[PDB]
Order: structure tokens, then C-alpha cells, then sequence
């Protein structure tokens, strides 16, 4: 679980020594940024479903072939059009466990390890979440350190796809 | 390993929800009070060695029997293993209070550890005793008014006490 | 050489992953820091000479014998008293250097690393080392952030003599 | 490896001396620039994936030989392979911008590679051309004045192109 | 593990006997019929993407409370994990085809995964269904008549169900 | 690599003995089903031209939207139709080999190995290739163990995909 | 264990992938051998008491040493005669198994593994069972792809003891 | 390492060529000789412990000074080292025979076998000649009329005695 | 392990007190007739062979169901597993008998040992019979007069007698 | 443990080798000692007190302050004196344990290994002790071979304190 | 290699430690043994020659086929019976480099490391070579530890043979 | 290694000789004056510390260049390894002294030394003054007169002084 606190621990821990003035200064930055990334997470709740409607109808709208083709793997139909939802509701929920945290480790350990695996097997094309990532980016009306640290955790998504 | 952030997040995404507002206050107050919980982390860790000889040498004084011939703490191997436990103990202490989480403890610490000294033969009573003695002097540490600004500490000093209250029922 | 800055990198790379928000904040904490380390280096360099004597006069007024005895490990010759003030005024030295970095990584490394086979094998008491280090503390004169990252170092010295 | 801090220490313990005034002015001058440091690092790494690909097809177009049938870049694996090498270079690159020295670049990434390649047949001065590429790409991302407090990153600028500009010369 | 051949063979050393008349023509027998049986593993093989996915699929919209978040293939490295183990099992079970004898099947596979399951909280019952139904998909594969010469492969189609049988009842 | 011959080999060096009747046996099985095997080799390597392009128009036909998006990963234009002309020449040329070496072996090496990463970086989909491979095996025209050889290859890379 | 199967499913297994056309071509040979080898097990079968007690006479007659000298790893007494007829039938045994199986894995685990270390403390001589297994050889009467079988199985364990 | 068919699939890639109809048909060829091949293969196999022991004694009778005490190949140690020597290169020169390439051979065996003779002391001109001793028993055998099919095996021959040739030159 | 002295050595510190006169004296008698005890070390290492050989055959021919197909003793390796046994515990006993104390016999070879015979099917009374052979065929070497200046060995006698029980015991 | 006996025996088995003449001789290199080295034990057992007041005098006498200062880790009080008699006494009585074992493991195994952390940890001076070893060296009173094999332990105590 | 003082060296070596009273106790036995070890290896020498044909005679009486049989193995020519002789004085040789060094060292390096390869692969009786053995024993003429020390050779030799 | 016997012993098996009369009377006599050799160990060994430590102060003393910062034994992990490296040198000389026998001073401490130092940037020679100061200290303990039978220790004490210079010229 990657996280200032976390991983500040863990190395001292790795080297068999007490915290010392590194894993103190760690702990400042962490709970300086975490009035900026607490907010942020405020933010995006309150627009969660605005969002994720909003980023899966851009999905449709670049690929429309998504609401038409009619196999599982797409949303033509209701069942696809929940499936998308909520994956893309997935998505921003972890990118606000990441600032509550202040670090990748919420969606690292439960949504980006094995997200290839899923992606195969499953026929879902990693470039329909870019594009629902980029949307939320660009609507997410965020500013100041709030919308760097939400977008570095966006970007960290659409690298992890691609 | 959970910090108090993560530990928040794990039970929400168990529960696939968002973090309510009154969840995330809760943490935000936590931050706001961070300075206090590394001034304890500082200055426990500062004195480690001072508050791991004192209560040592106090628990060899309280009971004779670990450091007389065929004590568990007779031999120099013993003594130094012994010595070694406490600084252990206390390290993994103030890893939690700084994590703000027993999670780190827990785990990589105390988890088997009765077990551990069973099979050794190591009374765990006394290592119990000797794990309250710092916590004493630990927290008398933290709660010093000199050199630090002036303000309320109570809430954290009971965070404190209840990781080492963790160490010592972990191995009685 | 442990600091804030190259344990973040050793991290990432341990990893095999790219700089995230986690070693950002990293970065935030060490240089709102750096105002009371650099600040603090440079007033214990500037007051150096002082520190330095007057922490060879705090051990020396301790333990008396150690300018009685004949022994070379003594320094009840010129010689002695200088190979003394030289060992301080290496103390001293690191411990700016560790507040110049942030960290205990060049003290770790140019003297705590076998300091305990030359005090053993030269009959050096640690417990001189560890008065001088207290008399540095009582007498730097810093205050705030500076006074208290400058003690954790010299704290941390007398962790490693004890 | 050293981080702009530590390589001063350095240089100052085999004199034997404390650092100058001058030098922590100058180390407090990196200090106060280092906001537009991070934002660096961060707008780098946020377009890694883009930056890599990029350079790659470029590269790719400009000399089809690498990817034609005996081609050092042709078969999937070596592909893999040369995508991963740009990867690399580029994660060490940003970990010389956040750290202010290029030590943990020369010493972990470009440190005996010319000899890997030579060993392998792999073209070195291709894996030039296109770390150069992504230097171009990166630069005017750093560069990007929407969405940012303006100012100026000259300076900054300069010293991501050198590190770039090691890692071609290292292979070259 | 032993294959049909060297499973007679063991048997019969343990009594330190030849194999009789009827225990070698058993084996011609199937020997006799090895394209069959060699068919039926290049077909589910073939297929076993195919039979994995729509199992799990299947397995999924029938019971909801796995993916539900807090359900055990909920998290995207539970649900990876998950179809791994129906992957892997198809493939213990191709082996037990191929050598026509299920011992690699129980030894590598089903040994001890009741145990592995019930300490991780993976409900048995559910990979249960799981692979009831990829060997509902496998044997209909099998008994494919199209693009094949026509025959009887009822025997090796018990065989077969016997060995997912195995599976199901190693969980359950 | 993967080949009856060079796995006999690997597998009785690696125990440190000498071939024996179980390697011999390994032989007899490549050597009677390279008959058919070189066979199809030939048979498809004759019809490559109008394979390839048959399975590339399949793909186009399957998935319209790859031959309208603009981005470089698609074949809007003549330089990503050749691309992609070019890939499923790959695949097909690999079978052959396959069929030449008795098994995946040349596959593996020459294109399975690596794939996924290449996919994912110039997001190719998986899925595009697999209507590729499935037009090949409806067409190659080939029959009995030339077919089933050859569509146990096409189905193998079909799984690698999916 | 050392035949066909059960070598193609560990390899494959340790490979951690499914069986391809190179595990299905190493079954073609064993099925395909099996019809020689099955057939050659029955008649070595049936030939057995010949074969054992005529392998026995036969080491008796070329080292005459052995029924005279008093030794218990001799043959001057029935005990010795009945112990060694016995052994010559465990290597006949493992033969037929070997053809059974389609390799040396029964003669290797039930017979090989070890046989060096009770030779030597037993002081049997390895020379002894050679002649008996030449004498297998020269008596069997097989032909054409049975004997070639036999004979490697045979000469293996002539090979083994030399 | 490559066997006959690989041989030919690698040297097709680096042109990114499908095989010629001449290509396919060469390798045709040999699947049609492949029984003599197979032959040549158990027949050495088989009389690998006479072909090393007669070669060796036949060695050491020819050059004494190789078992003369002082001598590379005297005491226990050195005696068992160099018989095993003789056997590994029979080894993997059938290893070359069954695959039809030399490449295994090359690869595994001989590649810097020179090397490793210089640094010992170990007379790499009387290894070649023990080498060539096992040859042309190795050849006499494969070469037997007795008890075999009758038909050509001249160039499998001239093809078996290339490899014992490579290990020769690969030690003098 | 510990030695005769080191035995009375941990005995005494355990109590903190230098060790007794009764002590030393013991110590003192094992020192004045060690000769016997490196006669007797010697002896039945001079004679391990024939010891461990003829009792595994006198054994064997006692309980001929241990070597009959199917039987613990058949098969070449499970009779190479058997030989070892008798040769690693009159190893084992030579060692205690050596050192003046059973310990390195206790934990290096009989501990767990019933337990390891337990779970592989191995008839422990069968050992212990093997043992018993050994004992008496060790003790008639130890004893015999011939070659050695003469003298009374009584007391090893019973000594060794007593280290091949534990080992009978241990499995029985 | 380091001891003629059990360093023969453990090579050996760590070999996995029946004893021989080789550690044969070992025994009789230990067993020609032991008659000097019992002797000795019971000559510094029956001289204990009178060894031990006396070398804890010595120390004093080297080392005044240890009788003044007030820490817990001197000896100004009779809690102090006690202890330091009491730590010269585990000196001795190794002593005479390794003349007994005709090693020095008994001294390695219960005082020599984590001597080092004990005398960090408690600030206790390694010189002090040493002067205690020099004083029993030269009033042990002991002659011949009892001596030098006495000593040579003495001095390794002396040597791992330095 | 096994001798007193090689063993001695390489056991502290393998601690990092500098010799000790045990390894002094070690060299002591060597020593004390060397005196006679040293005139029994004197006394064997002088006699080789009777004892060295003596012992082939021993074993052709023994074994008389081996004086009969054709085989390059035997010795019923002029060549064999210099073989064998050559072998019997090998192993006298190394019985008095072991009485020389004081431990089997010189006899497991030399002969019987591989012994069991040779022998199996030229067809050689263990047996043949114990009855030498057995005849050395009984006619070295050797009194006292230098036949006790000898005869530990020879019979470490037949052990290792059976 | 090897030690005085075997020394002669593996000479003399490259010859295939048995050692002749004058040799094995001069091993004798070496026998004979064995307690010198070991009380010279002795007497080395116990006073390890005093003659590093004396010999490294004196060093320093004379080179202060070596400790001044930036000399190669400033700071304290180099300062300690030059120590280190003193007492390993004076280790291993003494284990040659007690076998008699450059070889283990040879094998295991001075081949490669010199190039060990050249490649860290240590002044061999700076070495071997350090090693020069304890051969002188170590001899004069060899040849102290006080508390030990009188007799003539100059042959010894040349072997031994030998062995020192061996270590000198192999850093110099
Ligand atoms: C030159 C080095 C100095 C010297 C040596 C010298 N030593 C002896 C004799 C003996 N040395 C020992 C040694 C030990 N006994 C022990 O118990 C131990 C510790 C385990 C050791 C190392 C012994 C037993 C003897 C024999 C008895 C005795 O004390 O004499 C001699 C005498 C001749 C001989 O070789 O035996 C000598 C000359 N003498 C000097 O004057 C040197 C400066």
C-alpha cells in the first residue's frame, strides 16, 4: 500500500531502524498536502454521479460501437450501460481513496493489479477508461494543488492502461 | 500495513462506498493534530536507548531471578537477546504511533510472539513487565512540558498507552 | 546516505516504478524543512570554535581522569586534548551535514559505521562522546524547528554511542 | 547515489570542512525553487506512457530497418524489449530531476550500457535517437504555461535536457 | 505421477509380478483408441479461453455477491485470481486426459485446495459451480461431430466428466 | 523453444543422460506427423497472398470503426492498412513455421513472447487479431492433420490473445 | 518417472502451460511404439522361466568362481543360486515394464536408483549381471521393432552397471 | 539450440520469408531417412560404456605418460574427470545426430571446452585423439549390417562423423 | 551437542557454581581411561561395513517380508535408504561413544526419527532388530583381546551397549 | 561450541563421515591437556575469593572513579561493588569451565557472545575488566602447562575486550 | 584435505578466528602421534617390495580366475600382473602418506575420491583389492601405535571398498 | 593449503614416491621442536590486539596523511577496515606458522591482495610498514625469555619472520 506514512514505515522498518528526521519530514509533507487532497475528495464525491455519467457518455460518443455491437463485452443495452457505470464508478472512487490517502496505494492494490488479466479476458478495451479518465480530467472543475494531485492520480490511471 | 488513512479506505471499499463527509472530518481532524503525534514519535525515539536500559535495569532490580544463574536473561547472549526484544518492542510502538494504526505492530510484531517465547522458554510475564515499564517512561517522555509548546496531549498519551498495552497482553 | 530525497528515489526504483504523488510529498516535506536545517548548519558552523572547546571542557570536567591518565587514549597531553577536540569537531561537523541534507545519511556513513570497533580498539568510552554531544545540545542556542531537528541529530549520535 | 544535498556533503567531507556560505545559499536557492521542480517531475511522469510510445513511433518511421525482419526491434520480444529500454531511461531521467543529480542515473541505468548493447548487436546510437526524442517531448511538456502559476524554468529546463543528454552520450 | 501405462506397471511391482494377458490387452485397448483421447485434449485446449471466460461469466451474473464489492472476486487482483484458478483447473484436468490416469489432477491440483480456500474464505461451493460449468462446456467441445471423423467417444466422455467430477467434489 | 526434437533433447540433457527409447518414440511422432505438417506448409504458404488479405478485410468488416478513427493505431490511411496487412502476415507466417517445426516453438519466440506489452503500448486490441486468426482457419482450405495441426496453431495464438 | 506421458504433462506442467501439438506428437510415438512394445512384453513374458534360469546357468558357466567360493554373495549353495535367479528375474521384470511404459522410468526407480551402492556393500559384481543381460539378449528371440525396444532396455541396464 | 527444422525456421525469419518449396522439400528428404537416423542414435547410445572404455584404455596404452603419476590423468580423481570427459562429448555429439544440427553440440559442450583444458594443464591434443578413437568405433557401429534393415546410411555417416570432427578441432 | 565436559559444564552453570569435586573426578576417570574409548571409537569404525552388512542380511533373512515385493526393503533404492540407515545410526553411536555423552546421538539422529517411520511406512521394530545385530556384533569387536594391550573394558562395554538401546528404544 | 570433542565430532558429521585417526588424535591432543587443565580448574576454584576481591581491588585501584561516581553503572555503593565482584567472578568461573572443556567455548557461548552490547548498553568500561584478567594472570599462582592454558583464556577474554 | 592440522587451520578459518587452545590441543596429538606414525611409514617403505607382490599373490591365490581369464581386465599376462601390482603398491604408497600426514587426507584426495568410477568402468573387483589389504595388515610387522595407526588405514581403505 | 606433512606428501605423489629416510628423519625433527611452534602461536595470538592496535597508532602516527579527511583511513568504516585488514594479515600468519606452511598465507590472504588495494586507491605500501611494525612486535613476544623453558627458538623465529615478509612484498 503506497502512502507517505505507509511506505516511510516500511523503509525504516526494511533497514531495522527507528523513524528519524527523514521519516518525520514525510509525515509534514503528508499531512500539509492532506487539507489540499482531503478537499478534493470532497469535490469529486459531490460530483461523483455527474461525473460518471458524464465520462461514460463520452465513452459512447468516441466509440459508438459500444451502445450498438451487440456482444457482453459491450453497452448496447441496459445490462453493459450498468456494467460501464460502475466500472467508471470504480475509478473515481479509487481516485478518491488516493488523495484520502495521498498516495497510488488504494487503486494499485484494488483496481490497477490484474486490471490486464480482466481487460484480456474479458474483451473490454483499455482505451474506453482512457477516455473516461480524460473526461473527469477535464470536468472535474478542480484547481489549485487539489486538481494537480487528483489529475497525477488520473494520469497514473490512463499510464497504467497504456 | 494500514496508517489511519488507508484503514478508513479499506473499510469503505469493502463496503464499495465513498468516504462520507463525517469520515473524512474525522481524518481531517487527525491531521490537524499531527504535530503533537511526531513530537512523541521524536522524543520517544530520541530517548529509546535511555527508556530501554532504565526499564530494563529496573525490571532485572524488580525480579533477580531473570539475571541469577539459569535465569533467562543470565548469559551474555541472553541479556543482549533480551535488550534486544525491548528495543524491538518499543521500535514497533512508535511505528504505530506514527502510522496512527496498531496494524504495523500487530503483524510484524507481537503476531506469534507469545508463541515465540513459549518455545524458548522465555517467561512472557516478564517481558510483559518490562514492556509496561517503558510504556511508563515513554509516556512521561511525551507528556513533559519542557522545551515544547504548551497544549493537550491527553488523547494521543491514551493512543500511546494502548499500543503498549497491545505488547504486554500480546505476550502474557 | 539516508535523506528524504534519495530514499524516495530508492523506493521508486526498488519498485521499478515512476515518481508518484507518495514521493512528491516526500520532496514538499524535506524542503519546507530545509529552512530550519540550513539555518541551523550555519549558526552551529559560525559558533563552531566555542561548541567544540567548550564541549571538550563539558567531558573532561565529567570524567577527570580522562586528563590524569598516561594512556594515548587519554588526553591529559596536548595530544590527546587535540585528537579530542578533532573527534568533536567531527561530530559537529556531521551532524551539519546531516541537517544540510535532512537526514542522518552522512553520518550514518563517514562516522557511525565502525565507530564502535575504534572506540573499542583505541579504549575510547562512548560515554565521553555521548556528555560532548549534551553540551552541543544545551548550548547550540536554536531555537523551534531548528533547535529540534538539530537535536534529534545529536540525539541520534548518542542512540548509536548507547 | 547523491542528491543535490548530499553530493555537496560530499565533496566538503574529503576537505574535511563545513560547507560555505556560499554553498548553502546556493542549496537554498534550489530550495526555493523547488515547486517548479516537482511540477516537472509530476507533469513528466504523468505523460510517461505518451512520451515513450511517441518517441518509439517516431523512431520507428525514421528508421524502418529496426522493425523489418532481422531488424534488432523486430519479433515481439525485442520490441518489448527496446520499449521497455525508453521506459527505463526515461524513469531514471525523472528520478535525476526530483534528486537535482545525475548520479542515480549514471550509476544505475547508463553505467556499462554501451557494452550491453554491444554485447547484444543492439544498435546503441538508435536508443540516442530516440531518447532524444523524448527529450524534445518532455521539454515542452515541462514547458506547457496553461495550467500553472507562470514563471520562469530556464534554469530547470537546462537541467533536464543535460540528463537527457547524459543518456545519449552514454549509448552514443 | 502415473500415466495409464506406468499406473499397471506400479501396481504390479508392488506384488513383483509380470502384467497379465488381460491387463496388457486392457492397455491395447486404449492404446487403440488414443486418437480420440489425444482429440478430445487439442479440443478443449483449443477452447479453453472460450470455456474459461463464459464459465465465469456465467458463474457471475448467477451469483452476484461475488462481484459485489466485499465479494471475494471483488478487486480487480480477486477476479484475476479467480479466473485464474478456473484456468488452472481446466488445465489439470486436460492432463488427466492426456495420460489417462488422474493422479496429476488430485497430486498437483486438488490436494489440499479444499484447505486453501476454506483459509482464504473463497466459497468451494461457488468454484464448484464454477466448474460444472466449463465441464458442461468441455464435454459438448468433445462431442462436437463437425470437422471430425465420426465415432464413439461415450467411454472417454466419462472419463473426462470424472475428472471435473473430482474437481467439484475436491472444493465442495 | 518448443519443438518435439529440441524438448527431447533439452529434457535428457538437463537430466544429464543419453536420448533413450522415450526421446526415440518423441521422434517417431514428429518425423510421422511432419509429413502432413510440411504439407500445409506449403498449402498455405501458396495461398498467403489472399489469406492475408481476406482475414484483413474480415477484420475491417468485424470492426468498421478501425478503418474510420484517425489515430495511429488504426488503418484510416495506407500506412495503418499495411500495418495491419503486415501483422496478420506475421501470424500466418509463424503458423507455417509452426507447422515446419512440429510446434509452437517458432511462434513463441518470434512473436508470442512480448505481445502483450506491444498491444497495450500501441493499443492495438487483441480482439481485431482474433477475427484475423478465426478468417484463416475458415479459409486456409486445409484438411486432416493438416488442418488440425494448423488450427491447433491459429487456435494458440487465439488464447494467448483472449 | 521416465516415459512419454508422463514426461510431455511435466514438462508442460513446469511450464506452467497447456499441452500443444508437441505433447500430442510424443504421444503419437508412445501409442504408435506401444503396438511393438505391448506385444514384445508378452512374449519376454511368456519366455520367462527360460530366459531367467538359462540367464543364470549361463553367468554360472563364464565365472565358474561363483558356485564355489563359500562367500554369501556367491552362489555355492542353493540360498546364493535361488538369490541370484531371482535378481536376474527382477531385471527381465523391469524389461517387460519398460516396454510397457515406453521407457526406462520403472527400471530406473525400482532397479537403477541404488543398484551401485548394494552391489558394493553386498560385493555382488556388476560383470555377473552383464553376461546374464547378454544372455537376455541373444535368448529372447524377438524381432523387428520388439527387439530393437527390448534390446535398448537391455543394453541400458548394461550400461548402467559398466 | 536448434534442430533441423528450427535450423531452417530462423534463418527464414531474419529474411522474414516463409520456406521455399525447395526448403520444405530438403527437409522432406530427411523425415524420410529419419528410421536410419534414429537407428544411428540407440546404436551409440547403446554401446556408449564400450566405446569410452575402449577409447580411453586405448589412449592411455598409447600415451602413458597421460596415467605416469604426475600425469593429467593420474590419481582416482582425475582418471573418473577425464572418462567422464570422454562421455560427455559422446553425449552431446548423439545429442547433435538425433536433432540433425550441430548447434546443441557447439553450444553446450564444446564452446570454450578449450579454454577451460588450457587453464587446467589438461592435454587438449589427447583428448582430441581419445575423440577420434571413439569415432570410428562410434562409426563401425552404426555402420553394422547385423541385425538391421539393409539399406544406405552413408551420408547419415559422413553427417555423424562431421560432429566428432567439430569436438576434435573445438579441443586441439 | 555436548561432550562429557561440556555436559557437566552447561549442568553447572545452569547453577552458577564451579564445578563440584564428585565432578571433576568423574571427569578425571574418563581422561586416565580414554585410551580404551578411542580403541573402542576405532574398533567398530575399522569394522562399520561388516557390522552394518551383516546385520541388514541377518535381518533380512529373520523377516524376509521386508525385501518380497511390495515389502519397505524392496527395490533397489528403498534398500540403498535401508543400508544407509544402519550406516548413519552406527555413525551416530560412534560419535556419542567418542564424546563421553548420547546428546549428538539424541539430537541429530533419534529425534523425530519413530515419528519419520511413522509417516513412511517403515516398521521401526525391524530397525530396532537391525540395531540390536549391530550392538552385539560392535560389542564382540570392542571386546575382542587380540591386538591390543590387554586390560579391562567392562565399564565402555556397558557404555556403548547403552547409546545402541537409545537408539533400539527410539524407534521401537 | 568450541571444544577439542565437539569440533572433531562436528566436522566429521558435517562431512558426513565415520571418525578417524584424525580426530583420534584430536582426542589424545585433549585428553594429554585435561590432565594439566582439571587440575588447574580445581587450583583457581579453591583460590576463588581470594582471586576475585583481589582483582576487583585491582580495578579500583586502576580506575579510582568507579568508586566515586554515583551512576548505576559504577561502584560507589555496595550495590556497585557487588556487582563488579559478582561480573569478575563469571570471569573466572569460565576460566576454569574452558580449562575443564579444553576450550574456550564454554566462555564464548555463556559471557563473550553480546559482551558488547552489555557493556554499551550499561556504559560499563571493557578496560575495567581487562585490569581484572591482568591481576588473576599474574596471582593465579599456577605452573607448567596449567598456566598457559589458563592464560591463553585469560587473554582471549582480554583480546575480545579489545 | 583430512589431517590434524589442515583441519585445525580450516575449521577457525571457517569461524574467522585466530587459533586456539583446542587447535593447540589438535597439533599436540598430531605431534604426539607423528613419532610413531613417521617409523612406521620408514618401516613400510622398506619392505614394499615383499609386500607389494606378497599381496598379489595373495589375491591370485584367493582369486585364481583372475591369473586365467582373457579379459584386459584380469591379469593372466605379463601386462595384468604389472597392473595389478602397480595398483597394490598405490595403495601402500597412500597408506604411508596418511601415517606421514596423520590422517586419511592424502588417501581420500589421491585414490579414493572416483574410485568407485574406475573400477566400474574397467571391470576391477573391490574384492580383489580388500584381500591385498587384508595380506598388508598381517605382514607389515608393525608394533605398537604405528600398526594400530596403519591398520586404521587399511582398513578405512577396505571400507571404503565395501 | 597444506601443512608441513602434506606438503612434502603431495610432492611426492607427483613423483609417485614414497618420502625416502632423510626426508622422513627431517619431518621428525621438526616434530621434535613443536612445542616451540605452538608456544610461538601462543604467545602471537594472545597479545592479536595489543599488536594491531600499537602497530596501527604508530602507523597513523608516522603517515598522518593516511588519516587526515580524505586519506584513505578516514572515517570510520575505513578506519575500521584498515584494522580489520591488520588483523586479518596477522591472522593468517599465524595460522602458517602453526601448519608450517606458507600455503594458507599464500591461498587465502596475498594472492590477489595487491590488486585488491590498487583498485580501492589504498597505499600498499602505507600496508605494509603497518605489517613491517607487527612482525617486529610479534617476534619480540616470540622471543621474550620471562615464563617459559629456556631454549633456542631462532629457527623458528626465522620461519615465522619470513612469513611476515611474504605479506610485505605482496602489497608493496
Ligand atoms: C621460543 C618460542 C621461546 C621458547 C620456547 C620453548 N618452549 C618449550 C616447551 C614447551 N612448550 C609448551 C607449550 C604449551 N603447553 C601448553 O599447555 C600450551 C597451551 C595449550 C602450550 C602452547 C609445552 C607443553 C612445552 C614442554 C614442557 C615445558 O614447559 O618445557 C621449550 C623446551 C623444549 C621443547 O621443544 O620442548 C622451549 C625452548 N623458549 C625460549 O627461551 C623462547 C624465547
Amino acid at each position: 500500500m503506497k502512502t507517505p506514512l505507509t511506505e516511510a514505515v516500511s523503509i525504516a522498518d526494511s533497514q531495522g531502524r527507528f523513524l528519524s528526521s527523514t521519516e518525520i519530514q514525510v509525515a509534514f509533507g503528508r499531512f500539509r498536502q492532506a487539507k489540499a487532497g482531503l478537499e478534493a475528495a470532497k469535490a469529486l464525491t459531490s460530483k461523483a454521479d455527474s461525473l460518471i455519467s458524464g465520462a461514460a457518455q463520452a465513452v459512447y460518443n468516441k466509440f459508438p460501437y459500444t451502445t450498438q455491437m451487440q456482444g457482453p463485452n459491450y453497452a448496447a443495452d441496459q445490462r453493459g450501460k450498468d456494467k460501464c457505470a460502475r466500472d467508471i464508478g470504480y475509478y473515481l472512487r479509487m481516485v478518491t481513496y488516493c488523495l484520502i490517502a495521498g498516495g497510488t496505494g488504494p487503486m494499485d492494490e484494488y483496481l490497477i493489479a490484474g486490471i490486464d488479466e480482466i481487460n484480456r479476458t474479458f474483451e473490454l478495451s483499455p482505451s474506453w477508461y482512457i477516455e473516461a479518465l480524460k473526461y473527469i480530467k477535464a470536468n472535474h472543475g478542480l484547481s489549485g494543488d487539489a486538481a494537480t494531485e487528483a489529475n497525477s492520480y488520473l494520469d497514473y490511471a490512463i499510464n497504467a492502461l497504456s | 500495513m494500514f496508517d489511519a488513512f488507508t484503514k478508513v479506505v479499506s473499510q469503505a471499499d469493502t463496503r464499495g462506498e465513498m468516504l462520507s463527509t463525517a469520515q473524512i472530518d474525522a481524518l481531517s481532524q487527525m491531521v490537524a493534530e499531527s504535530n503533537k503525534r511526531l513530537d512523541a514519535v521524536n522524543r520517544i525515539t530520541s530517548n529509546a536507548s535511555t527508556i530501554v536500559s532504565n526499564a530494563a535495569r529496573s525490571l532485572f532490580a524488580e525480579q533477580p531471578q531473570l539475571i541469577a544463574p539459569g535465569g533467562n536473561a543470565y548469559t551474555s547472549r541472553r541479556m543482549a537477546a533480551c535488550l534486544r526484544d525491548m528495543e524491538i518492542i518499543l521500535r514497533y510502538v512508535t511505528y504505530a504511533v506514527f502510522a496512527g494504526d496498531a496494524s504495523v505492530l500487530e503483524d510484524r510484531c507481537l503476531n506469534g510472539l507469545r508463541e515465540t517465547y513459549l518455545a524458548l522458554g522465555t517467561p512472557g510475564s516478564s517481558v510483559a513487565v518490562g514492556v509496561g515499564k517503558m510504556k511508563e517512561a515513554a509516556l512521561a517522555i511525551v507528556n513533559d512540558p519542557a522545551g515544547i509548546t504548551p497544549g493537550d496531549c491527553s488523547a494521543l498519551a491514551s493512543e500511546i498507552a494502548s499500543y503498549f498495552d497491545r505488547a504486554c497482553a500480546a505476550v502474557s
